[PDB]
RNA sequence: UGACCUCAAAUCAGGUAGGACUACCCGCUGAACUUAAGCAUAUCAAUAAGCGGAGGAAAAGAAACCAACAGGGAUUGCCUCAGUAGCGGCGAGUGAAGCGGCAAAAGCUCAAAUUUGAAAUCUGGCGUCUUUGGCGUCCGAGUUGUAAUUUGAAGAAGGUAUCUUUGGGCCCGGCUCUUGUCUAUGUUCCUUGGAACAGGACGUCACAGAGGGUGAGAAUCCCGUGCGAUGAGAUGACCCGGGUCUGUGUAAAGUUCCUUCGACGAGUCGAGUUGUUUGGGAAUGCAGCUCUAAGUGGGUGGUAAAUUCCAUCUAAAGCUAAAUAUUGGCGAGAGACCGAUAGCGAACAAGUACAGUGAUGGAAAGAUGAAAAGAACUUUGAAAAGAGAGUGAAAAAGUACGUGAAAUUGUUGAAAGGGAAGGGCUUGAGAUCAGACUUGGUAUUUUGCAUGCUGCGGUUUACCGGGCCAG
RNA sequence: GCCUAGACCGAGGACUGCGGUUUUUACCUAGGAUGUUGGCAUAAUGAUCUUAAGUCGCCCGUCUUGAAACACGGACCAAGGAGUCUAACGUCUAUGCGAGUGUUUGGGUGUAAAACCCGUACGCGUAAUGAAAGUGAACGAAGGUGGGGGCCCAUUAGGGUGCACCAUCGACCGAUCCUGAUGUGUUCGGAUGGAUUUGAGUAAGAGCAUAGCUGUUGGGACCCGAAAGAUGGUGAACUAUGCCUG
RNA sequence: GGCGAAAGACUAAUCGAACCAUCUAGUAGCUGGUUCCUGCCGAAGUUUCCCUCAGGAUAGCAGAAGCUCGUAUCAGUUUUAU
RNA sequence: AGCGUGCUACUUAUACUUCACCGUGAUUGCUGUUUUGACGCUUUCACGAGUAGGCAGGCGUGGAGGUCAGUGACGAAGCCUUUGCUGUAAAGCUGGGUCGAACGGCCUCUAGUGCAGAUCUUGGUGGUAGUAGCAAAUAUUCAAAUGAGAACUUUGAAGACUGAAGUGGGGAAAGGUUCCAUGUCAACAGCAGUUGGACAUGGGUUAGUCGAUCCUAAGAGAUGGGGAAGCUCCGUUUCAACGUGC
């Protein structure tokens, strides 16, 4: 708010003894504003309680390594079909994930050709989902340049840009990203894992250089892919194993019998 | 987040957690460190002994660059050796050829003598060493070279 | 006003500080416009580099003796050694510092070699130089082309030479000598006149 | 999406620029598409409407109505056709104000300046 | 009778100053509330108010610097130093700088020198030309010193070996700015609707699916958007890329070594004292007063003094872009901002109406409809109005205009009511609501469908089984 | 021991149990209600609202030992209306990396305040102690004793090893006090050995960063509230006094 | 500050120090208020110091987070002995 | 139906006993049947007062990221309502009516986020209540006209009063069109109104001689000067070379 908002008055309290509350009041006469309360957060025309300041904290720091941890985790989640379906993508007609397309897709120049490529690879149902999901936003946000809301489509990740970005520029809901610069705002929209990512073969090949491997060192300085604290992520299969079941005691009933 | 604060939970209860008798006021007790010798003495004596008074001599225009002398112990001295040649150095080192460790070029002022060294000759370059640190270095067959 | 086991704070906010709060919302905008200024300046003077060549000097004080950094300008002696007049040198991208002198030889030699490396790669155009030759050149970054490099710290293997006197004893003796230099000089002098006046 | 930094996506700025447009700027706003026949006779798809053009109404209660424009009531952002009148219970008729975006021009009023405009826009006038 | 000096006059010729703005800037002057749980030093604060002065930035600025190192090297800003050294009723509080990393980088000009074989200099008048000016001429300024030459980093005068480098103007481009013009694809079909911009079908364009408008959610109806293309006008000793004409280069500038020299700012430095200020503490700066220098002199080296060294600069004269600031002005773009008691005091003929002698104080007030189509006409009435009618999708939209809450009120209906009323619990009465003959199954008949009898509502007593309430 | 009258309830939901009768791999009264009959389904039943009756019930908020108070605020209704943000911190929790840690002052890049990338310094940590000059952490398996989860060997027990941590006695570094070797710019040096002394120390590092609740301090500081003080201005149209002219 | 045949009178309904705007949201150990539900736990008016006595700091009482363990040795109690 | 005393039965607390249900704490078991919920299911036992205060789990509001290819002009949101249902509750959902353009659920984020009070703020509306009251200035009445309408307008007749220090006739200050004619009654004239200083439309102020203009008064105040950092202060012919002379 403005620094002087609610404080452009010369009001003084009348004190006590005049049968009115001790709030400051506008002086003078002849207007209906005269004698009215002022300066208070309870008063009409006063200033709000704790007026907002610009030196509030707006940006937040995140450790760089933690941010890279999250980027890697989202990239990994993009290859889990249950997570992509839970995320909300129409990927039931894509045979396997990840979806990798030949590099000829990096060179398309017309939106018609790019849309045909999306149709061919089975990623167009999700574009149509985006088209159909357009609605007017609820609330006063539509008075502030946020008038319409829609879904997020597939994310296209490339290695060389030969017009793929401008070709897919106008397709609604489809985002493009270089493999070199992948950020969390595209990989996990709304903090929900499982973006629908379409890789080119160039980007898919460059992934191993970008994030390294047991044989390849990351281009990122001093960066290694993180290590899970568990080695086998299927615990039921671990429990029902010869190693464990050969030492456990026999199991009781699922439910105790009421004996009294 | 304001929604997880207790202000949102105190809504509806009269005093906002401040008590009905105490009546949260502006500044009971004073502002800042008021009354440190009069009515806050019981706190300063208990938790901050030594607070009042002068000790020692002043030092006009103290330049902290003069007193720069970071320490490195002997148990950490072999980390200053290049990592990839550490194992090779630890094996073949002898009085005819021992690794040279310039502690000054790594940002250290004085070599202190905590810990034990590998039984390996070394040539240590430092601006300063402690008495015990230099005794330990010569005990493994090394030497200290003073630099400036 | 003073309660519990807490650190005692020095928060200097008793003046009208809220009138002098400077929030750097324009950090990104300043970065972008700084880059635009840099681009315009580079494009104006191409292929001539945007930076003047700077010398390499020792950082002052006992804390930063080890480090070596970029100086302001080559001394008049350093330019004298490579035969460049300072007035001329300022016109071919070599910075000049009339204030610095060379007491030592190491810094002087390093900067002379730096000047020679620069002068070898310098191609000075003229009226006869045509647009094609100038077009065949690329605007380099002088600072990156001639980076300031720290001298290599001592490593490797060397023969071990053990003096009889320890380094600790050497430092103790140096401290003691410095501490008592004045009093010993006074004592020795007054003894000298005592034994040179009563023995006359 | 808009790319130019000189173009504003503000709703309030857009609406202020429309309702406070001058009569000269309102001339371009009140453009009407040409009929399919003229769009090949001239090879131009739309023109600022003019007084003596003939238009066919394509939207609204008066769809299918034909007539020559009478006035480009620029203040009201509208045009009035010859016989698109509503009668009051008084018995007097008032013109019905149609927006030029809801008509098609079936015949142009062609003079020296219009033809240059048609030639300018890549079309053929004469 | 004449010069000179000093001082005047003129509606003399030609110029210049003032005032306005306020966000930032440069100075002066200068509080108190407040904190110290009292209060006087202190703090607030070297701040507010007051006065003077500017610019697009200002200021500062090319060391009488920092240091104490192997030394750095004009100024400014950031990060850090550092809540540190220090100051402080050593209380409350307060509080820098050097170094280092970076942004930006740019350097210079006078006085003090005999041109002395030539005041070589400059304002003005007059004349002329091709006019931000050139050329000629005449007065005037000026020797109590205007030009050329040098600025300490040097430099000068001689001698020296040769070498190296080079002035101006016009004409078109480029770059910067402003601005004009030009550009893809459905208004196809059906349903609802007053209106299709809605739903469904089939599509099309897309470097354009930002935004706005149009009678409801419009990429494809319009303007734009995206992509660019092409004109015009500016602007730039102090940007370059070219032509073209003049280049008066026996010129100027630099470069090596030698010799001799090498002018360097005074009521100033410095000292005492007083006051203020500072982190500056036997005194950080500033100012007043008194005293008042020197020529390897002078300043600084954060504890006063003397003795001896060392290091480092060279004051008392001056100019200078960029990096930095910006609640003002001009022009733009945005937002997890407000949404008409909010947001600026002001979404409206708002600093308006109005008050006050005056300084000053200072509101309330948005929304019919798509379109006034804003109710013709008849009737009762003095009229306002009413009743009909009419317009409209709607008059349960009539300008006392979207929706139209509560307080409060009218009418109707119900009910209760001996100096209050209202509440809980329990039941009665009245009203309202709910529920199993279940998606009930078993054979059954006709009514009904496009169809070649088949899913299955329909009916009544049988049979089986169920629901609920009771004995 | 036996007979006998009445009231309230029926949780659970295949089996598993303890018993009993055994005529029996059966049955039971023994780890919680079933059987049968009638009626109704246009209703018996249930709920709510309004009202009557019976009984109980003082007007809320507040300060207070004590409020229905003859204590204060409150005629009524709508809308607005009060623990916020920040700098620096303490504890705890989560996350990343870990003797390190922190990209975001800055540069590179960009689909342009985003995202992505880079690195020098610097901060905190890794060493303390002293006013300072200064000095600067292994006798030992980084010590001994008593416990100590867990693990190993046993076979109740018992034995071995025993991380964290607790109690305790020591060792090491700095300060203070004492002692004073070889020596020496003869006044310096300070080996060695000690001391009911002392430190926010060592004794196989635990931190750094971000976020969150809570608490603290300074800020208007949960909201409203003085009597005052200061700075710069406006008033002698009322009134006070003088003068001029009536 | 004025003015006062003096009442602390009068100085624009304002006078034992006018009015206007600002500093200023001045400070207040004092008064008043402080906005949803349920669950679980649940006080104190006492100690010492304070120009302290209508206030603080301190200890106590309370909550929360837990952590090391798993009957070890503990108790607003009795007995015996002293 | 008192007092002292004894006995028998009987009455009833939110206490005790048994049972049901809720929650909290502890506790049993559950992966070769873990099976798409192990932050779950499950067995058993005990317990339940509460201000100040603490903590936990939830309900609701404005806005943000994601998702429901969610609802909606065949009616969104809002509002009213014995239409009900769900939840201990905060609340959520629904039937009917009104209405006309947007709006919700779920996973997260965020905050100017929840009112009965503050002699709270702004706006609105009551009871009081058709009540207090509309009583100073001697005093009005008859008729006619106008008019829808006359205590109040006009005219006539009468009766009165101010009684020349006036309720007369002019002016200064102040006002500013109130002046005059025509028309007119929504508001105003605290009854009324055909009337008006109201409302609407027009018209109207004539100077050589009346004033101002000129003179000087108490005083104000430039200049030359002199102070003051300065805003400005003093001074009024003043330490002045003072004529826009005749």
């Amino acid at each position: 708010v403005a620094e002087n908002a609610g404080h452009q008055t010369s009001a003084e309290s009348w004190g006590t003894g005049r049968a009115v509350a001790r709030i400051p009041r506008v002086g003078g006469g002849g207007t209906h504003r005269s004698g009215q309360a002022a300066f208070g957060n309870m008063c009409r025309g006063g200033r709000m309680f704790a007026p907002t300041k610009t030196w509030r904290r707006w940006n937040v720091k995140v450790n760089h390594n933690e941010k890279r941890y999250a980027t890697a985790s989202a990239i990994a989640a993009s290859a889990v079909t249950s997570l992509v379906l839970a995320r909300g993508h129409r990927v039931e007609q894509v045979k396997e994930l990840p979806l990798v397309v030949s590099n000829e897709f990096e060179s398309v120049t017309k939106t018609k050709d790019a849309v045909a490529v999306l149709k061919a690879v089975g990623a167009h149902k999700d574009v149509v989902k985006v088209i159909k999901s357009k609605k007017l936003r609820a609330g006063k946000g539509k008075l502030r340049g946020r008038r319409f809301t829609q879904r997020r489509g597939p994310l296209v990740v490339y290695a060389q840009d030969n017009g793929i970005v401008k070709a897919l520029r106008n397709v609604p809901g489809v985002e493009t990203a270089s493999v070199k610069h992948l950020g969390l705002l595209q990989l996990a929209p709304g903090a929900h894992l499982g973006r629908f990512i379409i890789w080119t073969q160039g980007a898919f090949e460059s992934l191993d250089s970008v994030y390294g491997s047991d044989s390849t060192k990351s281009i990122k300085s001093g960066y290694t892919l993180p290590s899970n604290i568990i080695s086998n992520t299927d615990v039921t299969r671990l429990i029902n194993s010869a190693e464990v079941q050969a030492v456990v005691r026999p199991a009781g009933e699922k439910t105790q019998k009421k004996s009294h | 987040p304001t929604r997880l604060t207790k202000t949102r939970k105190h809504r509806g209860n009269v005093s906002a957690g401040k008590g009905r008798i105490g009546k949260h006021r502006k500044h009971p007790g004073g502002r800042g460190k008021a009354g440190g010798q009069h009515h806050h003495r019981t706190n300063l004596d208990k938790y901050h002994p030594g607070y009042f008074g002068k000790v020692g001599m002043r030092y006009f225009h103290k330049q902290q660059n003069h007193f720069w002398r970071p320490e490195i112990n002997l148990d950490k001295l072999w980390t200053l050796v290049d990592s990839e040649k550490k194992d090779e150095y630890l094996s073949k080192s002898s009085a005819s050829a021992a690794p040279v460790i310039d502690t000054l070029a790594h940002g250290y002022g004085k070599v202190l003598g905590k810990g034990r060294l590998p039984e390996v000759p070394v040539i240590v370059k430092a601006r300063f060493v402690s008495k015990l640190a230099e005794e330990k270095i010569r005990a493994v067959g090394g030497v200290v070279e003073l630099v400036a | 006003a003073i309660s519990k086991n807490l650190p005692l704070l020095n928060n200097h906010f008793r003046k009208h500080w809220q009138e002098r709060v400077r929030v750097h919302f324009d950090q990104a905008g300043k970065k972008a416009s700084r880059r635009q200024s840099r681009l315009r300046k580079a494009a104006k003077i191409a292929p001539r580099p945007i930076d003047a060549l700077r010398p390499v000097v020792r950082a002052p004080t006992v804390k930063y003796n080890r480090k070596v950094r970029a100086g302001r300008g080559f001394t008049l002696a350093e330019l004298k050694a490579v035969g460049i007049a300072p007035k001329y040198a300022r016109t071919i991208g070599i910075s000049v510092d009339h204030r610095r002198q060379n007491k030592s030889q190491e810094t002087f030699d390093a900067n002379v070699a730096r000047l020679q490396e620069y002068k070898s790669k310098l191609v000075i155009f003229d009226k006869k130089t045509k647009a094609s030759e100038v077009a065949s050149f690329e605007q380099v970054d002088v600072s990156a082309t001639f980076p300031v490099e720290q001298p290599a710290p001592e490593s490797g293997l060397r023969a071990v030479e053990v003096p009889e006197q320890t380094a600790y004893r050497t430092l103790r003796l140096a401290r003691n000598e410095k501490k008592y230099k004045g009093i010993r000089e006074k004592r020795a002098k007054e003894k000298a006149e005592a034994e040179a006046e009563k023995a006359k | 999406a808009k790319i130019s930094q000189d173009v504003s996506s503000s709703r309030s700025k857009a609406r202020k620029a429309y309702f406070t447009a001058s009569s000269v700027e309102r001339r371009v706003l009140l453009s009407a598409p040409l009929s399919k026949e003229l769009r090949q006779q001239y090879n131009v798809k739309s023109l600022p409407i003019r007084q003596n053009d003939e238009v066919l109404v394509v939207r609204g209660s008066k769809k299918g109505s034909e007539g020559k424009v009478n006035s480009v009531y620029r203040l009201k952002f509208a045009i009035q056709v010859d016989k698109l009148q509503k009668e009051k219970s008084n018995g007097a008729s008032v013109p019905i104000n149609i927006h030029p975006s809801k008509v098609v021009i079936t015949k142009l009023h062609l003079d020296k300046d219009r033809k240059a405009l048609i030639q300018r826009k890549g079309g053929k006038a004469e």
